[PDB]
């Protein structure tokens, strides 16, 4: 089996930082103020997801339903689907459009027909084709206390922030619109609300040279400010109508050769700690559109082969699973400090074959943060995801048995709380948990 | 979560040999000194300023001495700037403020002076302001006093030359206007600090190996002129004294990067009217030292937090230099005394016995002592757990055997801290400061404080240090407040480490020679051994000899004190046996020795013997019981035997508590011989060992006391997990080989070959008669819970698995007792369990064979078959006569002889 990934795009709109800056990001292609016909921001219209959107005319009930039943004409036999939103700055849209968007995302699985956001998720809880999560990408200045609890009502569990640089000059000179000391503060309120925080990083930006790229990513996992649970490596591509195309035209910006770039990402993956995953090493842009930058579309395996003859194994949690039988497994945990709280990473491992079975995240709720009403009347601890691959069945109930014993004793908590998605709310109701708002919690 | 300690401090005054050879030299001020990587010696220069005279002397580390050059210069009043020794072309060079590159050359075999040439090799017009050599000793970067920077080579011929040009930051009212030069760790870059006015502003410029401008700095305010460079590739590490009023009125240490931008800060907890004179990075990284007027303090960093692990005290500092090749050793000069000091790591922790375990770690963060008992709260290295504050700048810490009493020393004061109980420690109480026992009652003013230790929480041993010798002090801390003295025992050498032994019933130490001695509570010195080389970290315990059956082969039991240490380059010794040769960390335990190998492993040594032989080499398919893979340098921090857990710490700074296989089995084997079977069973499930250790370790104790195992394992969902997942081979002789009573030099037993296609059929070539392990115990399970009437009430579901798990596959007796179940619908709940662990048409043909047709109906509806096929066939069998049916039922199955009867 597995998890079905259905990607939808919202209405093509303008970012909200075009007003007070004067324009959008230097490297961003596409959008309404471009030459691509009827394309969402940061897209070209020639992508296999972005071609299903234009034929659907961005109708969320008809875009998602055509994608779901397409994947079962191939015969994947889907019953657990995780939505992901992309394109634009979805939380910058008007409030009466965003809530009606998410409602028809749920109606394509349940069959309920209505417009109340507070009632559509209740019908979606007893659905049989169920939603395990919704990924919504946004900007770091749109994760305030007003926006983070709107995502809890929508059913969102994972959110993605474009960081793309850890230097102050790069976020200024590329007209990014925020500061790097501001994104390290909104990571803290997001992880204490219970979200899986994934960030985006971009090598080969302007004015960041070859050597500055490797101390950029060494800092990203040594500093306890960031230490997130995921990355999407997006190397810089020069596109036709972008802002950096004129820098390529007048000879004031040149890119990497495709022997030093694959050497770079063979060193970046060497520093990846075992609690984070690398979703993408490059993005799906058809190479006839791109002028300079990445030549081919096979940078993933060319990076794994380049670290074969360096002796270094990429210990990535996207790489280290069954995809070879364990025959045995141990229980280990890892403890790191991330941006205000004590994160732990429980997993079942084999140190010989280097393969993972299950994993879990858990966080002590800090005191400088955590504005939520349910997490203030007493000292609580937040479990953030459970993710078991595939007897080989009781790995879920073992990770919940251990995360609860470690919360009463070592955290000293009176309540444990889950950020389970709507379709998987019934798996926790059997284990003694009860719903209180967005969370599925229990007094210890 | 690791500290720093001082290994050795040896001072001496380099005096310059007068021509008349007596005392009462005029001044002969000490100028500078360097190291020698090719001779294990120290080259220092002496001179005078009134008369233009110089001196240079080489100091080998055996008492010997040589005089290399002694001449006179013109331009009398001046000072020296740089001095380096090549020690391969036996050439000495000099750089003065007056623009002189005076050189000298000696001969290696005839060490007499005055057979030296002196040339000039260049003269700088109008003075030189600063000068510095490269780490590759190939390139000079001197800055002339007329505001002009030049670059030379080894042969002193010029390479290039560059003249310079000229919110905005201010300059504070404490700095002087000199120029500092600092190189990149791998050269071809250097940096030059200077002052411009546009308002007056101090900045710097970054140059290449050639005289080429690359970048300039940001205008930040109050650059105090101190400059350096982290030799890894970044982090210029300036100061920025902040003169802004308010709360933000401290003095920091600010970092840069080579394009001139700002990246990173930390706070240096100092008063504002104090002069920072230097800052120094070590050879590789991870140790920053700032230099005050009379005081040197060292800064380290882990997870972006800086620590003040150590601090040195003197009277008047002039220059501080790190060592090029080996790290954590540095020299300075205090009123003419060159003194070498060398450093190492240490993890001040508590006991390791199974009672009083509560594994406690103690780290130093400047003016506080941070605590983390990893058996109560598994706090990551950035945060901590119930610290306590001190009126001092703690140098070293130690805890007691009940780890309720905490000692932390400072300069000229010694401070105790206590806890009422270990469970009221957990409720939220920080340790309370009790008494501040000064440094005037047990020693004079002339002694110093380095280390401290405990013994059975009643006597506090304190490592003192004299300038020539070293002695330790004993104290009495019964009635903790108002302590009293015990006699000041003394030993005639220089102590390197001081530490309490395992069980905390004695103290051990180590001199410079490697001699390890043992000291009791009333001061009786007992020598243990002498290591072949100087070990920087060691542990001591009294191992015991224990045979197989615990008092068998019993004649003249014995014991011997064994020392366990790792030297600098990585040789693990155990009374001059050289166990391994690449070790980087260790920690001992009762019944186990633990150490990491720097081939990215973590291997174990038992401690029930006394013979020690060198270890068999580990190879890529080891899989014994004693090797587990480590990532890229995770080291030991603590061992918790009462939880069977080992905590580690990686390079990036997290923790990782692995649960090693050698000690998880070491506790479940203790419980099943203690006949517990319930504390043993829970550990068998959470750690996911093969679940049949309960039988395959005591195969005759299991069947003999099997009724206890059913009563103690009172749940139905676990007994169905025991019987179902049984193998056919023995796990004690294949995987869990029990390598305890097995020696030391036994080779690591590799994994078996993959059983390929011809070996699969040759594995099941010998099928299973009435002697296999499965049919022995599956009968034995049925032997007890088919006797009582109440055992087949609660545990009726595990009877279904006990039959259906056999090699004869006795399904006919499972499907017989289902038909007698008359109370409720439990025929439905049992057949849906029997058709999961077996194919349904296999169950359907067996339910059809015991001649009852109403039972075969319920099996067929679970079988995804077409109901138009079997249901008409079941209808013809219903209405006939019974003997008419038993012929019709056997033609379907293939029981032709049974049909014919
Ligand atoms: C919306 C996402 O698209 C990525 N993104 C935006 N522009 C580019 C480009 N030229 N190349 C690669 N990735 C890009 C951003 O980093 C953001 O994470
Ligand atoms: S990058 Fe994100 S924000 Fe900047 S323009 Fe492209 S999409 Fe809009």
């Amino acid at each position: 089996s597995g998890i079905a990934v259905v990607a939808v795009m919202c209405k093509p709109h303008r970012c909200p930082h075009i007003a007070y800056t004067g324009n959008i990001c230097v490297y961003c292609p596409g959008g309404p103020d471009s030459d691509f016909e009827y394309s969402t921001q940061s897209y070209t219209g020639y992508e296999p997801t972005s071609m299903r959107a234009i034929r659907a005319r961005y109708d969320p009930y008809e875009q998602a339903r055509g994608r779901v039943e397409q994947l079962k004409q191939l015969g994947h036999s889907i019953d657990k689907v995780e939505y992901v939103l992309m394109g634009g700055t979805f939380m910058s849209l008007p409030k009466e459009y965003r809530e009606d968007f998410i409602v028809k995302l749920h109606n394509a699985l349940s069959g309920f027909n209505g417009n109340d956001i507070d009632e559509a998720i209740l019908y979606s809880q007893q659905s049989l084709t169920k939603c395990v999560g919704i990924t919504i990408e946004t900007r770091p200045d749109y994760c305030t206390q007003t926006h983070l609890d709107d995502m809890l009502k929508y059913g969102c569990t994972r959110l993605e922030i474009g960081v793309q640089s850890l230097y102050e000059d790069v976020a200024r000179d590329t007209n990014r619109g925020h500061t790097v000391r501001s994104v390290c503060e909104t990571f803290a309120v997001s992880k204490d609300a219970g979200y899986k925080v994934v960030s985006h990083m971009m090598p080969d930006l302007p004015n960041v040279g070859m050597e500055r790229d490797i101390e950029q990513f060494k800092e990203y996992f040594e500093n306890p400010d960031f230490r997130t649970d995921g990355l999407k490596i997006y190397p810089t591509l020069v596109i036709r109508g972008t802002g950096l195309y004129e820098l390529w035209k007048t000879g004031r910006y040149k890119s990497y050769s495709a022997n030093a770039l694959v050497d770079l990402v063979a060193r970046i993956l060497a520093l990846v700690p075992p609690w984070t995953r690398i979703y993408r090493v490059q993005r799906d842009i058809p190479m006839p559109l791109v002028t300079s930058g990445v030549d081919n579309g096979n940078l993933r395996e060319l990076a794994l082969a380049r670290m074969k003859d360096l002796g270094t194994t990429c210990r990535d949690v996207r790489t280290r699973e069954v995809g070879v039988q364990p025959d045995q497994v141990e229980l280990i945990r890892r403890d790191y400090y991330a941006n205000g709280g004590w994160e732990t990473f429980l997993s079942y491992e084999d140190p010989k074959k280097d393969i993972l079975i299950g994993l879990l995240r858990l966080r002590k709720a800090s005191k400088k943060y955590t504005y939520r009403k349910e997490f203030t009347s007493q000292r609580t601890s937040i479990v953030r995801e459970l993710h078991v691959y595939g007897q080989h069945q009781g790995f879920g109930t073992l990770l919940m048995e251990e995360a609860e014993r470690i919360a009463k004793e070592e955290h000293g908590s009176e309540k444990i709380s889950v950020i389970s998605g709507v379709g998987v709310r019934n798996y926790y109701g059997k284990l003694g948990y009860e719903l209180d708002g967005p969370y599925m919690s229990k007094r210890i | 979560m690791r500290n720093l300690i001082t290994l050795n401090k040896g001072k001496f005054k380099p005096t310059a040999s007068t021509a008349e050879g007596d005392e009462d030299d005029l001044s002969f001020t000490l100028l500078d000194s360097v190291f020698d990587t090719l001779s294990d010696s120290i080259t220092c220069v002496l001179g005078s300023t009134d008369i233009g005279a110089i001196e240079v002397q080489q100091f080998m580390k055996d008492g010997s001495r040589n005089v290399l050059a002694s001449f006179n210069i013109q331009t009398f009043d001046d000072k020296l700037l740089s001095f380096v020794h090549f020690a391969d072309i036996n050439q000495l060079v000099f750089v003065f403020e007056q623009g002189d590159i005076i050189t000298a050359t000696y001969d290696p075999v005839s060490l007499d002076p005055a057979e030296t040439l002196i040339e000039i090799m260049g003269t700088i017009d109008n003075g030189i302001a600063a000068a510095q050599w490269s780490y590759d000793e190939e390139t000079l970067a001197m800055v002339t006093k007329d505001r002009n920077v030049v670059v030379l080579s080894k042969l002193f011929e010029p390479i290039s030359e560059y003249h310079l040009e000229v919110d905005t930051g201010d300059v504070t009212a404490l700095d002087s206007h000199e120029i500092t030069i600092s190189w990149r760790g791998d050269c071809d870059y250097f940096a030059v600090s200077s002052v411009e006015e546009v308002i007056k502003r101090r900045a710097f410029r970054v140059f290449s190996r050639e005289g080429q401008l690359d970048s300039a700095s940001e205008p930040v305010t109050g650059m105090e002129h101190q400059l350096s460079w982290k030799p890894q590739g970044s982090l210029i590490a300036s100061i920025q004294r902040k003169t802004d009023l308010g709360e933000e009125d401290s003095v920091d240490v600010i970092f840069f990067e080579r394009n001139g931008l700002r990246h990173g800060e930390f706070d240096t907890r100092l008063p504002l009217d104090e002069k920072v004179e230097s800052v120094c990075w070590n050879s590789n990284s991870e140790a920053l030292a700032v230099v005050l007027a009379n005081r040197i303090q060292l800064w380290t960093s882990k997870n972006y937090h800086w620590y003040l692990k150590q601090e040195l005290y003197a009277s008047d500092i002039s220059y501080v230099k790190w060592h090029p090749e080996k790290d954590f050793t540095l020299m300075f000069s205090d009123a003419g005394f060159i003194n070498i000091v060398d450093f190492a790591y240490k993890m001040a922790q508590g006991p390791t016995l199974e009672p009083f375990d509560n594994g406690t770690s103690l780290v130093v963060d400047g003016r506080t002592v941070n605590i983390t008992p990893l058996a109560l709260a598994n706090v990551p290295p950035p945060m901590y757990y119930r610290d306590f504050e001190t009126p001092g700048n703690v140098l070293d810490v130690a805890c007691s055997f009940s780890n309720e009493i905490y000692a932390a020393i400072n300069k000229d004061v010694l401070i105790f801290a206590a806890v009422p109980s270990i469970e009221e420690m957990k409720k939220g109480k920080h340790p309370s400061i009790v008494c501040e026992f000064p440094k005037s009652e047990f020693t004079s003013e002339v002694d110093s404080l380095r280390q401290v230790a405990f013994i059975n929480d009643s006597i506090v041993g304190v490592l003192l240090d004299t300038d020539n010798l070293s002695r330790i002090a004993l104290l009495d801390i019964q009635d903790i407040t108002q302590p009293t003295l015990i006699t000041i025992v003394e030993v005639y050498d220089k102590i390197v480490l001081l530490r309490s032994d395992f069980d905390y019933n004695h103290l051990v130490y180590e001199t410079r020679d490697g001699t390890v001695c043992q000291l009791d509570a009333e001061g009786q010195l007992m020598e243990i051994t002498k290591f072949p080389q100087l070990v920087r970290d060691f542990r001591v315990k009294r191992v015991h000899n224990t045979s197989a059956e615990d008092d068998d082969n019993w004649s003249a039991e014995s014991s011997e004190l064994v020392a366990f240490g790792i030297t600098n380059n990585g040789k693990l010794f155990a009374n001059q046996v050289l166990l391994a040769s690449a070790v980087t960390s260790l920690e001992i335990t009762d019944s186990f020795l633990l150490f990491t190998t720097a081939q990215h492993n973590l291997q174990f040594v038992h401690l029930n013997s006394t013979d020690f032989k060198p270890l068999p080499l580990v190879e890529e398919g080891v899989e014994d019981e004693r090797v587990r893979a480590i990532e890229r340098g995770s080291i030991l921090v603590s061992v918790i035997p009462s939880k069977s857990s080992v905590v580690l710490q990686a390079t990036r700074g997290n923790l990782e508590t692995i649960y090693p296989r050698i000690m998880v089995l070491a506790e479940v084997r203790k419980n099943i011989m203690a006949k517990r079977y319930k504390e043993a069973f829970i550990v068998c499930r959470t750690h996911r060992i093969n679940l049949d250790i309960l039988h395959d370790y005591a195969p005759e104790l299991f069947i003999e006391n099997l009724e206890v195992f059913i009563n103690q394992i009172g749940r139905v969902d676990y007994l169905n997990l025991f019987i179902s997942c049984l193998s056919e081979d023995d796990v004690t002789k294949t995987k869990y080989k029990e390598t305890l009573y097995s020696g030391i030099s036994k080779s690591f037993g590799m994994e078996p070959a993959p059983l390929t296609e011809m070996q699969i059929y040759m594995k099941k070539k010998m099928f299973d008669p009435k002697t296999s392990k499965v049919n022995k115990i599956c009968d034995a399970v049925l032997n007890v819970l088919l006797s009582n009437p109440e055992y087949k009430k609660k545990y009726l579901q595990t009877i279904i698995t006990a039959y259906a798990s056999q090699n004869p596959q006795n399904l006919s007796a499972a499907l017989k007792l289902i038909s007698e179940l008359e109370n409720s619908e439990e025929k439905d709940s049992c057949v849906t369990y029997l058709c999961f662990l077996q194919d349904v048409n296999v169950v359907y043909k067996s339910a059809l064979s015991l001649y009852d047709v109403s039972l075969a109906l319920l099996v067929a509806q679970k079988s995804q078959m077409d109901p138009r096929e079997y249901l008409p066939f079941l209808q013809e069998l219903q209405d006939n006569e019974p003997l008419r049916r038993k012929f019709l039922i056997d033609d379907y199955l293939g029981n032709y002889e049974k049909a014919l009867e």
